[PDB]
RNA sequence: AAGCUCCUUCGACGAGUCGAGUAGUUUGGGAAUGCUGCUCAAAAUGGGAGGUAAAUUUCUUCUAAAGCUAAAUACCGGCCA
RNA sequence: UUGACCUCGGAUCAGGUAGGAGGACCCGCUGAACUUAAGCAUAUCAAUAAGCGGAGGAAAAGAAACCAACAGGGAUUGCCCUAGUAACGGCGAGUGAAGCGGCAACAGCUCAAAUUUGAAAGCUGGCUUCGGCCCGCGUUGUAAUUUGGAGAGGAUGCUUU
């Protein structure tokens, strides 16, 4: 069951107009990648290549949005003068710092 | 005018994130992660499963919310996510399978709680029709309206959507600026990693005619 | 009839027996910081002891009810510091 | 029908009239002692459904117990504590049951129904000679009352796998190394 | 798996023949009490619930009310002649109902009932 | 009917600050002349510098609305209004939850 | 116990911003604060660290206000220099 | 699975083991009208009379803990308001 | 006194208890595994626990907050053998 | 003035009851550490040892707010198996059930919710010629009937003491 006509009419009812001619990237804030990325992923199981493909797609979208944000003039670089709430706790930051330090110390201690 | 959007033309959008009565701690962590990421949203928990989906609709009407994100836990092991345009908008059911929350110490990424993300949509969301619908609903959900002042103003994180087999994959990355050698972006994963198998798309708010049935879904 | 004399005797005996023998600052902090608003304040003020007669009742019974009508609300170290600094005199 | 109406009052116990009555009775209980005798119950409907009988040998005792924490919580309920205090007070009687009657910001108030095992009306009544039997000595002390069963988890289902047949007995049964003759 | 004191919680089985002979004496004592009656009450034929054991059948707890009524044995008199009665069970199938009715009819045909006092 | 996504008068977020700064402790921005950034991205200055005599007088006799809390919006300490003080008094006493 | 500078631990985007970070091992940039005002700002922060704990709220506030004035003058001079460079 | 003929079972008396009888409805309503209202019930009554249905629903949910219970309590309070209006 | 059959008559079923938030304790078990303590506090086409993507919470199975009860079970103790 | 009703007390009044002991097994409260992880802190030891309270010849549990998805099972309890499975875990050390199935034994019931209302029909005590006389409890509810895979009430015609 796939009613394409009904899907199209429902999306027509939903649709918020998204036109670069009419509407700014500051508003719509969406980037559509040209590549399908299923070609970029040869095998589903391979975690490394899957992560790399997602990395590539996200990076391309980020660069495109960044260029559009310069074209619009909206601020984009969060300055060192700024401190604000994080999505995760400074305690979590301290813990991940501890884990990284432990791993590095173990490595170069094994070298020693 | 207390719609709390300071903008030329306002994107009045609201998300009500609801959880069910039997959600696992991992699913509650996922709820907390999306609640932190979505600043035009309201958290609520323990909706009785014996109630009705249009009763979810009056719940969203009570909270004045035009979008609802429903977390239904089945077996206490399998997540079901409902994205619905509340008043009379088509709704999508996906099944969430693989779960990774922000509290795991292998992500090594962090951003602003509520800052606007770069929405990185895949191409299949641009060709395929039911993926058209999913893209529209997802844009309306994670849209983070323009002049909404409960958001911080500097863009530093990317929410990327990408289908591989038949499944939507969600990724969250942080933009790190490093100056070029005689400044570009390195993306470092932050948080919610949850794998989506689309199941159904209904025309109504929560009922209505069925339009897409994913005839490749094998249930746990 | 009116009981005024007997109430006088009871109050005199109670006075003779007496002779012989953070939460507010926490609420103020919650109101100041963007945590709880006016509607929340009245909602929390509708307690089990709401509509407690206090004017026409005898002093001894009012003192007993005041001793035993204290609800336990969470407190904060910031509120403790604030009350200590407020109580600290010259 | 009057008991049904009383049950509805106890259901809407937060109403105006019930709040006033519990206020006045709380003042009276604070004025009285920690443990005292009632010939007639404060909530006759609750007493009747718990088993109180208008017979010579049934008594009610009203007891106030301190409420709050013991951050270690005292695993015995205040109801069980009140029943145990009643047992040490009148060791002669047998604790039939108990029910909450009132509460305050410092004390919680319970009424316990007690039965006299040495009165021959109680001996004759074949519905109560079971508690006349000697196996029911200090049921409150052995946790055999309703609060005891609730705290011991004496219920059926997969939710009560570890406690449906006794926690310590289940532990012992699972940790015994049984060795047969023909191994 | 010997982290704990299996030394204090080891219990042996040297009393197996003793328990066997005790059980035999107990059933013999029950027979002596109910000298002409059978030692065990009649029980219905029921089916194992799970899918792994559907095709196999076993003994139940007691007969259903509908089965007793169809067999013509009163509910209050069946336990006195030695028929286990289970009020919780329901038939839900003519096959099981008929099987238990046939079993009860065979019991009636093989039973001799004595006239009170 | 289509729901109009508007804060109600009773909503928790009915009034949200302009400072855009979250639940961060006030230890930050102590050395910086501004308090955070607004929507557009422009930093918000301290309002003014308190006088030494005024600070000494406040320490000697703290005002009625003094709470010892630094305002997340402005460098000056946050002070409760008279209506807020009356609300706190009414909540503490329990004599009148709702007026009239 | 080993030095974090030697340990190749990447910077993390906690509450304190990472900002823009130099590529590893290649030409870290040089920024000069040769200006007397910048000297005074950093020196005043150094003296704040040297003083440390003080028992007077007024003294702490005046210390903070002085070093805030230091940043303010530094920022004004930097803005003036940026305007001059834009002119040139 | 197996093909067996299903029978029709007798209605168990344990069905509806709650309350649906008119006598209990009478008793419950009479006890309501003799006893009165709780503080929160009266607050929600005031909200509904003033017309703040959303605010009343939110307050009821906050006091009770469940959406269904909040909706139900709003329902009884609404019929109480209607019955009082008819009585007046 | 008692068991039944039939019916143009009826059919009451346990509340600071469930439940929500929260601290402690405990378990293989955040659908909080069970319990206790604090705040709020229920319903009567009700409530509980389950099944299920199957298209909306359909379906299944039981009635919690009163109580009694021998036998199969343990037994370094008592009277013996 | 008098007499009730209720409540609170005294009596070297009459009749009884509670201590303590024992504690192998049993029911609860409370509750460690050594050790292991070749260091150690979560964990483990252990929901154990010590301490406290309470019975019996057994105790406890016990007649589903159960198991289950069945072509259904049908109180509790103990053995074998499920099984070192599921599940949880500095996912290290490790921890660790349950349904079902084969058995042993098997027994079901009492209440609150009703108006006996054409009759408190119920029960305690002392006084006895031991047969029946009082006193008191009690209507703020003692007898009979009834407890939801039910029942009540009439009619109805069989069958039991």
């Amino acid at each position: 069951i796939n009613n394409k006509e009904g899907l199209l009419t429902a999306l027509r009812r939903i649709q918020l107009d998204i036109n670069p001619k009419t509407t700014p990237f500051s508003f719509h804030q969406s980037v559509v990648a040209s590549k399908r990325t299923e070609d970029s992923i040869p095998q589903i199981e391979d975690d490394l290549q899957r992560e790399l493909a997602f990395m590539n797609q996200a990076l391309e979208a980020a660069r495109l949005g960044r260029s559009l944000l310069r074209k619009e003039g909206v601020p984009f670089t969060r300055p060192t003068d700024y401190f604000a709430e994080m999505v995760r706790t400074d305690a979590t930051m301290e813990k991940v710092k501890q884990k990284l330090i432990e791993e590095a110390t173990a490595k170069k201690a094994a070298a020693e | 005018d207390r719609s709390n959007i300071i903008a030329e033309r306002k994107n009045k959008q609201r998300v009500l994130v609801l959880s069910s009565r039997g959600v696992t701690y991992r699913h509650r962590h996922l709820l907390n992660d999306l609640a932190s990421m979505l600043p035009h949203g309201r958290k609520d928990a323990k909706f009785d499963t014996k109630s009705r989906l249009y009763e979810l609709c009056e719940l969203a009407e009570l909270y004045n919310c035009n979008n609802v994100l429903f977390f239904e836990a089945r077996k206490g092991k399998d997540l079901y996510m409902w994205f619905s345009k509340v008043p009379n908008g088509p709704t999508v059911k996906f099944y969430a399978q693989n779960l990774h929350t922000m509290e795991e110490l292998h992500f090594q990424g962090n951003c602003l709680k509520g800052s606007r993300p770069i929405l990185s949509f895949d191409a299949a969301f641009e060709q395929e029709p039911y993926l058209k619908v999913i893209k529209e609903l997802f844009l309306h959900t994670f849209g983070v309206p323009q002049g909404h002042k409960k958001s911080k103003p500097f863009i530093d994180h990317v929410l990327s959507f990408s289908v591989a087999d038949g499944k939507i994959w969600v990724r969250n990355y942080e933009i790190r600026e490093v100056e070029k050698v005689k400044t570009d972006i390195n993306l470092i994963e932050i948080g919610p990693r949850f794998v989506l198998t689309p199941i159904i798309i209904q025309e109504g708010s929560f009922g209505g005619p069925i339009l897409y049935e994913n005839k490749r879904f094998i249930s746990p | 009839e009116d009981g005024d004399q007997l109430e006088r005797e009871l109050d005199a005996m109670y006075e003779h027996y007496k002779e012989r023998k953070a939460e507010a600052m926490t609420l103020a902090h919650q109101l100041a910081t963007g945590e709880k608003t006016k509607a929340d304040l009245i909602d929390e003020g509708y307690n089990k002891y709401a509509f407690k007669q206090k004017e026409g009742l005898p002093d001894w019974f009012l003192e007993d009810e005041a001793k035993h009508d204290k609800p336990i609300k969470p407190i904060t170290k910031e509120a403790a510091q604030a009350i200590k600094e407020k109580l600290r005199a010259l | 029908g009057a008991l049904k109406y009383l049950e509805e009052l106890s259901k809407k116990k937060q109403s105006d009239v019930v709040r006033f009555l519990l206020r006045v009775r709380c003042w009276e209980y604070r004025q009285l002692n920690v443990i005292h005798r009632a010939s007639r119950p404060s909530r006759p409907d609750k007493a009747r459904r718990l088993g109180y009988k208008a017979k010579q040998g049934y008594v009610i005792y009203r007891v106030r117990v301190r409420r709050g924490g013991r951050q270690l919580k005292y695993q015995r309920s205040l109801r069980a504590t009140a029943e145990e205090r009643v047992g040490r007070r009148c060791s002669n009687l047998r604790v039939l049951n108990s029910y909450w009657v009132n509460q305050d910001s410092t004390y919680k108030y319970y009424e316990v129904i007690l039965v006299d095992p040495n009165h021959k009306a109680i001996r004759r009544d074949p519905r109560i000679n079971w508690i006349c039997n000697p196996v029911h000595k200090h049921r409150e002390c052995r946790g055999l009352t309703s609060t005891g069963k609730k705290s011991r988890g004496l219920n059926k289902g997969h939710r009560f796998n570890k406690t449906r047949a006794g926690r310590r007995k289940t532990w012992k049964r699972h940790n015994t190394l049984s060795l047969w003759r023909y191994r | 798996h010997f982290r704990k004191h299996w030394q204090r919680r080891v219990r042996c089985h040297f009393d197996q023949p003793g328990k066997k002979v005790t059980r035999r004496l107990a059933r013999r004592a029950k027979a002596a009490a109910l000298a002409p009656r059978p030692v065990d009450k009649l029980r219905p034929i029921v089916r194992c619930p799970t899918v792994k054991y559907n095709r196999r059948t076993r003994l139940g707890r007691g007969f259903t009310l509908e089965e007793l009524k169809a067999a013509g044995i009163p509910r209050l008199l069946a336990p006195t002649i030695g028929i286990a009665v289970d009020h919780r069970r329901k038939n839900l199938s003519e096959e099981s109902l008929a099987a238990n009715v046939q079993r009860l009819k065979d019991y009636k045909a093989r039973l001799i009932l004595f006239p009170r006092k | 009917d289509e729901i109009d996504p508007v804060y109600d008068s009773d909503d928790t977020d009915y009034n949200v600050p302009v400072n855009t700064i979250g639940n961060i402790p006030l230890s930050f921005y102590d050395s910086y002349p501004h308090i955070g950034y607004d929507i557009n991205g422009k930093k918000i200055m301290r309002p003014a510098t308190g006088d030494a005599l005024q600070n000494l007088l406040d320490s000697i006799e703290v005002p009625e609305g003094w709470t010892g809390l630094t305002d997340p919006n402005t460098g000056k300490p946050l002070n409760l209004s008279r209506d807020e003080l009356e609300l706190i008094r009414k909540v503490q006493q329990g004599l009148i939850p709702d007026d009239v | 116990v080993y030095s974090e500078k030697e340990l190749g631990i990447p910077q993390l985007n906690t509450v304190t911003p990472v900002g823009v970070t130099k590529p590893k091992g290649k030409k870290k940039g040089k920024v000069f604060v040769d200006d007397r005002e910048s000297m005074n700002t950093i020196l005043a922060m150094v003296e704040a660290e040297k003083q440390g704990q003080i028992e007077s709220k007024i003294m702490r506030a005046r210390q903070l206000e002085e070093i805030r004035e230091a940043r303010r003058i530094e920022a004004e001079k930097k803005e003036a220099e940026r305007k001059a460079l834009l002119e040139n | 699975g197996h093909k067996t003929t299903r029978r029709v079972l007798k209605e168990r008396p344990s069905r509806r083991k709650g309350a649906q009888s008119k006598r209990t409805q009478f008793v419950r309503s009479l006890i309501r009208e003799v006893a009165g209202l709780a503080p929160y019930e009266r607050r929600v009554i005031e909200l509904l009379r003033n017309g703040k249905d959303k605010r009343a629903r939110k307050f009821s949910k906050k006091k009770l803990g469940t959406f269904g219970r909040a909706k139900r309590k709003c329902e009884e309070l609404q019929r109480i308001i209607a019955e009082s209006r008819r009585a007046h």
